[PDB]
């Protein structure tokens, strides 16, 4: 599973979280 | 009130029971295992040498 | 907070907080989203998009008639 | 705060409603897609008066189309402008009215109304605080004038304390399209006094006149009919979208123009109004706008000013100017006509300032008054309706729909006592 | 899984079989031959032989060779059985009780067996189908006794007749209303199901809508097999809602006495006239309630409605269906009765009605056939006792049927079980 | 047919038509609709593969910045994860290449 | 923990709980191979509430399929998600009960059900803690009717103090397809009453309306009003599947929403529903949900809610919001709708917060309510099934299976009795 997130202090769940921010950015510009 | 050993069990990820100290058991093996990299004693680091 | 993160994390070298006004969905809409002074009854959009936001945010005092 | 929402019945109201939101989007700079592209602040501060939030961050107006017949918002929803209308507020019937009052207001338009009214209350809930109500109809037509007036008394007895107006575009004799034209007039009118807080009348004959002595152009249409009822709206509520030297919202308006309950017909009027090649030479001054204003012939009904005594006047001025230039103006021609002025109210003239004057001009001046001479407008509608009601022409087609002789008689006999009763203030002395 | 046995037996049933065959092989695909050149939906019909042809369930029962010898020489010899077609040497003669006492004896006992070889190799089965003209020597004699025999041997199994009864005012015997009755006391009791199937009014569907002014028996065994078909379809079908066999009589039976119905059709249709209407759903479903469109020579509006099992065959949506009954209830001149609020039983499925080639029928997306339950069925039974009475008041034709061993006062208790059953249609009919 | 495919449909929709053109939304999309249905914009626009000088621009106008170099190695390492002879880039995949690299 | 086992019977429940199935599956994330392929953590916390896993961490529902045909099985397995089911339970007849409830209860459902129920105890005894039984059946075919309503008795003789939740579509009036339905709709209420815990009921027309009307989507299949039912029923769990402000589990709703034991009919519905063509101009906030929650079209029942006095509301609430606000708008519409509000109970208004909305959207809510206007669809059913009754129609195949009249008589007495009591309280005042 490539359980890298306990390696450094970091909660699991950062790695999509992320994602969507940036995905949901995309979408606002595209909508402008 | 909450039992252990119930019969067949998931995974650690659910959180049927047991949960707790599975994780951390399982957290602090890579721990270890992260030690084994601090310190030059890993058998793969003795066959990617060898 | 969540694993791993200590509570006074969000905080610069300062020591002030960083805010990010149109990010909480609680607050838009509302007076703390923009930075009028509170109690100012003007309308504040409510959907967020990358022109509204420069005119509604009023960061500078308007013009003197 | 004190948003008011907008309602459109008829063919006529329809029309009339089409360009009204086209005027208002292009002065808050708001595309035919909802989007705010606005150059100045103020724009924005009151946008919630007319136009709901939407997520997406577009915007939609809070107006109801209803109508009888399906092809007139078949038309409006392909034009321009039409995105913005919500596709919930479509509401619609499947026969149509054919002109008959009795069919829009007691055996179609009865069973129709529960959808309308559900929306209207859905809208008027929505808003923080509620301020009142404008409606756009005909009192000619049929679905019009018949479910028009029908939803006034509806939304009267739920909303008693809410202020509510009404531009309606009565019948005028020497532009007539119909036969049956002064039977539905008179009964419309009839509920309409009752209820209505505020009426506005029109005639399409005047705006004939004024395209052709003011504007002269040579070839006119619906368009430019409605563009100029279309500027006299806006001219209303500006002072309420935008800050000015004296605010004057809509109940500022009514306190001061109603004498008594039952007076409440408005004589309405827009200035300037300039020909495309005389543009350059005449000068824009407040001078030349009080002139323009109170011209019979810059009226916008067929009614004569200069037959009756006025009552009370309003003049809102946009755009920046000094405030004293519009006073002692309003003085100068108060005594100048101290003939056409009521003496037993002194004083009698609403003067209202807002700066932001309309796209395109510097200054401009909307100007609605309450006036003697609209006994003229009512007196020949009633004339051709006892004309051809003696031989009961054309009746059997209300009395197939539960409606009597009865009925017709307190209607006219309402619109005659209102006349009567109108006029004796005129030969008032104190 | 499931299963279902067809009993043919007189020249009626057998001409309208072989029809019915030609029509199943197109619907699957299996060549005349018995094989398939390239899932199991046949197997309620046919059965596998372990390697290729599949062979019809169904037996094939006369007295007389002629129409046997027929299908033998024909180019359908190599898909029936060779030993499942069983014929006689004498033929019956119009006569009830040579079928009944005389000949049928000797042979109901060869088919029984047969019978049982064929129920032994199903595992689900159904039910039966059994196809007869009542207006025949063998068609009468042997069709009572197979229905007492199978009634006994086999109990529960539910029973479907496909009859057809005599014409109102044309005929091609002169003695059938004496069979028709003697044969009517043995159905009345041993079959579930019984639908009235009379030439009249398939002569006349053939004239107003298909326009044929001058048809022949194939045209009219065609248009059965179609509505068989339509029956059956929604056991080998996938479907919205299916239907089964044993979810017929639960639906249309009010009392075990009233179990007697008539069918409807649509549409029918050419293929040159079919490109000006659409055929929609709306529609199609109106001309299902045509009176002048019964399968039966019945007039409807004389009598109120029991129940209908009306079924949709193609693309049909189920919102249309019910918008369609609902503008049939707000009909005033469709009436039902007073006891039976709802009489609906409909059932959707996917599967669009083939065509033979060469055929009358056009091929379209959608058809609708009725099975419908009415008081107005009682028209009949009297119409066939009006005409029995004036021949037995003065013994005509008796001394054919006494000489055969059948007693003479048969014929009352043949007659009193009429009289009993009119009794029964406009007892019910009455309101509460 | 019950669903008219084959008539062209009209552009504008009559607001009193009853019949269908194959375009209807079956319920399954419409109580969970494709995430971004409430914003006009659909998720059929990120699979378009789109050139770097336009990538850039969305990505600079997002508020990421890469300096020269940096982006045509990102734009590179973008085009052979989408295996494509095209020299454009998928904008989604090109995001899913930037969540790979930034380390 | 407090895990739930699911049984479905007949084709209408074997085609809800598909879709059931088909919701839960895409919500958690998993391949229909039974893989885990989510991206949350939150998506397998719970999973032990509606998933077993077998050896090599593949995961499978725990739900038993009943039937006398296998015609729906087998194209309810060649479909998608057909495989997470476990194989051995497809248990099945070979027959059919042919739309009868003898049949389906008395004859053939009882000698098979030995073997069902054999499974059920086999997955409760395996599970680590049984909450409660859900089911979905039709009051108005065969197999259902009979064996769903034998079940539930056996289940609660073996289980006194579980949970039972029975989603039953009630037949109608308007959409009928069966000519039995009456009686049995009354045999399968008589002994519905009597043991289950909690009924969900739902209506054809009702989900017809609803599509016609709010989706306004012009060809409905039976596939969109089972995604319905489907989300509807997932909107009940969803609290117990995932955190939330306020938690409320199964048993908590059954406190706050059963006065008396015996009043124990609900009905549901599901926010928000907008068409395609509209879905972007609306603006999603909790007053809007409460409107179209309060909304009487939006209730998935034929049942008139204004027709009658609500005793209990209860609302569960999807998504982030504030706890607050949504306090506020329950309080509001209490006050404002006091008159179809009972007044001998105060704070009638369940809420609850559970902050993971359904995929797809920002927020949603679900809706179940206990009032009085539920009479009407008992009158109704009882109208015709003793209009039928009268006659004795179609009663010997239910005498020919060792059944009498007088069990068809104390049915019909338990449901007029239960009429009676059940509005009873609509009128009795503090
Ligand atoms: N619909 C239809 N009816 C037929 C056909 N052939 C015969 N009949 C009917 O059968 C009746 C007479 O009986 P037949 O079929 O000729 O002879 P049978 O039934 O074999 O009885 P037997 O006289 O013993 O041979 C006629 O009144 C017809 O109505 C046919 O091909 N189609
Ligand atoms: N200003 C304006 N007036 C119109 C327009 N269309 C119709 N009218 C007026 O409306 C009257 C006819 O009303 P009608 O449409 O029949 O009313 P309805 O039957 O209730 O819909 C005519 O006398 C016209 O003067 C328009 O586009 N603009
Ligand atoms: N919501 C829904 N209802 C259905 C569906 N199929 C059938 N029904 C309803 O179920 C009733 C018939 O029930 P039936 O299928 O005979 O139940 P069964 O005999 O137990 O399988 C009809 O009135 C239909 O309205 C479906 O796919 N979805
Ligand atoms: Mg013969």
């Amino acid at each position: 599973t490539q359980r890298q997130f306990i390696a450094n202090d970091t909660y699991f769940n950062q790695q999509h979280y992320q994602r969507h921010e940036i995905e949901d950015a995309l979408a606002r510009e595209l909508q402008r | 009130m909450h039992n252990y050993n119930v019969d067949r069990k998931y995974q650690y990820n659910c959180r049927i029971g047991n949960w707790s100290e599975e994780w951390e058991l399982d957290e602090y093996k890579m721990k270890e295992y992260l030690k084994n990299k601090e310190k030059q004693k890993l058998v793969s680091t003795d066959k990617e040498d060898r | 907070g969540e694993f791993g993160t200590k509570p006074t994390d969000k905080l610069n070298e300062y020591g002030n907080e960083i805010i990010n006004k149109h990010e909480d969905p609680l607050k838009m809409g509302t007076t703390k989203s923009t930075f009028h002074i509170p109690n100012y009854t003007g309308f504040i959009p409510a959907a967020r998009t990358v022109k509204s936001l420069e005119h509604a945010a009023a960061l500078n005092s308007r013009i003197d008639k | 705060m004190r948003e008011i929402v907008h309602i459109q019945g008829g063919q006529c109201g329809n029309q009339i409603g089409a360009k009204f939101w086209e005027v208002i989007s292009d002065e808050h700079g708001i595309d035919p897609t909802g989007t705010y592209h606005g150059d100045s602040d103020l724009q924005l501060e009151r946008i919630n008066v007319y136009y709901n939030e939407a997520t997406g961050g577009r915007y939609v107006p809070r107006a109801i189309l209803m109508d009888l017949e399906p092809g007139t918002m078949d038309s409006v929803r392909a034009g321009p402008f039409g995105q913005l209308f919500r596709p919930d507020n479509f509401v619609f019937g499947q026969t149509g009215a054919g002109n008959n009052w009795a069919k829009g207001h007691y055996t179609e338009g009865a069973e129709l109304i529960d959808s309308v009214l559900d929306v209207v209350r859905k809208e008027a809930e929505g808003c923080d605080c509620l301020q009142g109500f404008q409606i756009t109809h005909s009192l000619g037509g049929g679905t019009g004038s018949g479910m028009g007036t029908l939803l006034i008394s509806k939304v009267r007895e739920e909303y008693p304390d809410r202020i509510m107006e009404t531009f309606s575009v009565v019948p005028s004799p020497k532009v007539s399209d119909t036969v049956v034209e002064p039977y539905n007039a008179t009964l419309s009118v009839h509920q309409l006094v009752e209820n209505a807080d505020e009426c506005m009348v029109i005639d399409n004959e005047a705006l004939y006149d004024i395209c052709f002595r003011t504007l002269k152009l040579t070839t006119p249409t619906y368009g430019d009919l409605n563009h100029l009822v279309s500027a006299a709206m806006s001219g209303v509520t500006c002072c309420l979208r935008f800050p000015g030297q004296l605010n004057s919202d809509l109940r500022k308006l009514a306190v001061n123009l109603i004498p008594f309950p039952r007076l409440h017909f408005f004589m309405i009027g827009f200035a300037p109004l300039t020909s495309r090649g005389s543009q350059q030479y005449r000068a824009l001054t407040v001078p030349e706008l009080t002139q323009q204003m109170f011209d019979a012939k810059n009226m916008m009904c067929a009614a004569d000013p200069r037959h009756g005594r006025y009552l009370t006047a309003s003049a809102l001025f946009r755009g920046r100017m000094s405030t004293k230039e519009v006073d002692e103006q309003m003085l100068n021609v108060q005594n100048k006509n101290s003939s056409y002025f009521v003496e037993w109210i002194p004083n009698n003239i609403k003067s209202s300032i807002c700066d932001i004057p309309p796209k395109g001009l510097k200054m401009a001046v909307t100007f609605v008054g309450n006036s003697t001479a609209i006994q003229e407008m009512f007196k020949r509608v009633a004339e051709q309706f006892t004309a051809m009601f003696r031989r009961k022409a054309f009746l059997h087609w209300y009395t197939g729909e539960g409606m009597d002789e009865m009925e017709f008689t307190e209607a006219e006999s309402n619109m005659n006592d209102l006349v009567s009763e109108y006029q004796q203030y005129q030969d008032a002395t104190a | 899984m499931r299963e279902v046995i067809s009993i043919h037996v007189g020249q009626g049933g057998i001409q309208v079989g072989n029809a019915c065959w030609e029509l199943f092989c197109l619907e699957h695909g299996i060549q005349p031959d018995g094989q398939m050149p390239s899932d199991d939906a046949f197997n309620t019909f046919f059965s596998e032989t372990g390697a290729g042809k599949h062979v019809p369930r169904a037996v094939f029962l006369d007295l007389e060779p002629t129409v046997i010898d027929e299908v033998r020489t024909g180019t359908y010899r190599q898909l029936f059985h060779p030993e499942q077609l069983i014929s006689g040497k004498e033929d019956a003669a119009n006569n009830f009780a040579r079928g009944h006492y005389t000949i049928g004896k000797e042979i109901v006992d060869l088919c029984l067996d047969r019978i049982r070889k064929l129920a032994d190799n199903c595992t689900g089965l159904q039910g039966f189908l059994v196809f007869n003209s009542v207006g025949g020597g063998t068609g009468s004699g042997l069709g009572s006794l197979l229905l007492e025999r199978l009634s006994v041997d086999y109990g529960k199994k539910s029973k479907l007749g496909f009859t057809i009864y005599p014409s109102p005012q044309v005929s091609t015997a002169v003695v059938e209303p004496y069979n028709s009755i003697l044969s009517t006391h043995s159905l009345l009791e041993h079959t579930d199901v019984a639908v009235m199937l009379d030439n009249e009014a398939i002569y006349d569907i053939c004239r107003r809508n298909l326009d044929i002014e001058r048809p022949t028996y194939t045209n009219l065994n065609r248009l059965i097999a179609q509505v068989i078909s339509s029956l059956t379809a929604s056991l080998r079908f996938d479907g919205a809602l299916n239907v089964d066999i044993t979810e017929f009589q639960t639906n249309l039976v009010p009392y075990p006495r009233i179990h007697f119905m008539l069918s409807s059709y649509a549409p029918i249709i050419s293929a040159e006239k079919a490109y000006h209407e659409q055929l929609s759903v709306a529609e199609i479903t109106n001309s299902a309630f045509e009176p002048a469109n019964m399968m039966a020579k019945c007039d409807p509006r004389h009598g109120k409605y029991m129940a209908c099992s009306m079924m949709y065959r193609g693309d049909v949506v189920p919102k249309d269906v019910n918008a369609s009954i609902a503008t049939i209830k707000t009909k005033r001149t469709i009436q039902f009765v007073d006891w039976c609020p709802t009489g609906f039983k409909v059932g959707i499925n996917y599967q669009p009605p083939t065509v033979v080639p060469g055929g009358d029928l056009a091929k379209v997306m959608r058809a609708v056939c009725m099975i419908s339950n009415s008081t107005a069925i009682a028209e009949v039974f009297s119409r066939l006792d009006h005409k029995f009475d004036l021949m037995y008041a003065k013994r005509a034709f008796v001394h054919w049927y006494v000489g055969e061993g059948m007693e003479e006062g048969e014929f009352s208790e043949a007659r009193e079980d009429l009289a009993a059953l009119e009794k029964d249609y406009e007892e019910v009919g009455i309101e509460t | 047919p019950t669903i008219r495919n084959d008539i062209q449909k009209p552009l504008m929709k009559s607001i009193a038509d009853p019949n269908n053109y194959g375009d209807e939304k079956p319920a399954v999309n419409l109580l969970f609709p494709k995430k971004y249905d409430y914003m006009g914009v659909e998720q059929d626009d990120f699979k378009i593969k789109r050139h770097k000088y336009e990538i850039k621009d969305i990505f600079e106008k997002i508020g990421y910045k890469y300096k020269i170099g940096k982006f045509e190695g990102i734009f590179k390492r973008a085009q052979e994860i989408e295996n494509s002879t095209d020299n454009k880039v998928s904008c989604s995949s090109f995001l899913q290449a930037i969540q790979e690299m930034d380390h």
